């Protein structure tokens, strides 16, 4: 299995968890970035 | 408007200027692939040279031997 500090693509490829939310769809799947929280701008804006 | 006239051997017009292509676009590839790192919407995708396949579905390493860059 993948390491503690390594995110997992559901195809069985383990990638460093830094790449999550880095802004590019790193897996062969898109699930490197799917489910990332959007950048917070400001309340009421 | 007519710019200029040349021989009917002319095959193409191409504008040679810095702003023709956005030179500052960031290369998304992360030095993962053993051979080709092609682009795709919002990222990249590794590929093997023609005829060679990925080893045991590694999807980064191919059976092809790597070749030195040409300068
Ligand atoms: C040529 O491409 C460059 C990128 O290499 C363009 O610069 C960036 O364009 C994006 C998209 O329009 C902008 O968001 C960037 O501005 C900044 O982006 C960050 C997010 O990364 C925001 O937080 C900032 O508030 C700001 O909006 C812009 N800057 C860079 C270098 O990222 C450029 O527009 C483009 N130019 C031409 C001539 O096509
Ligand atoms: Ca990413």
């Amino acid at each position: 299995e993948c390491g503690s500090g390594n995110f997992r693509c559901d195809n069985g490829y383990c990638i460093p968890a830094s790449w999550r939310c880095d802004g590019t769809r790193d897996c062969l799947d898109d699930t490197d970035e799917i489910g990332c929280p959007p950048r917070s701008c400001e309340s009421g804006l | 408007e007519k710019v200029l006239v040349v021989n009917p051997w002319l095959t193409q017009v191409r504008i040679f200027h810095q702003l023709r292509y956005n030179q500052s676009v960031s290369n998304p590839c992360k030095q993962v692939c053993s051979h080709l790192c092609l682009l795709r919407p919002g990222g990249y995708s590794c590929a093997c040279p023609q005829g060679s396949d990925f080893v045991t579905g590694s999807t980064v390493q191919c059976d092809a031997a790597s070749e030195l860059p040409v300068t």
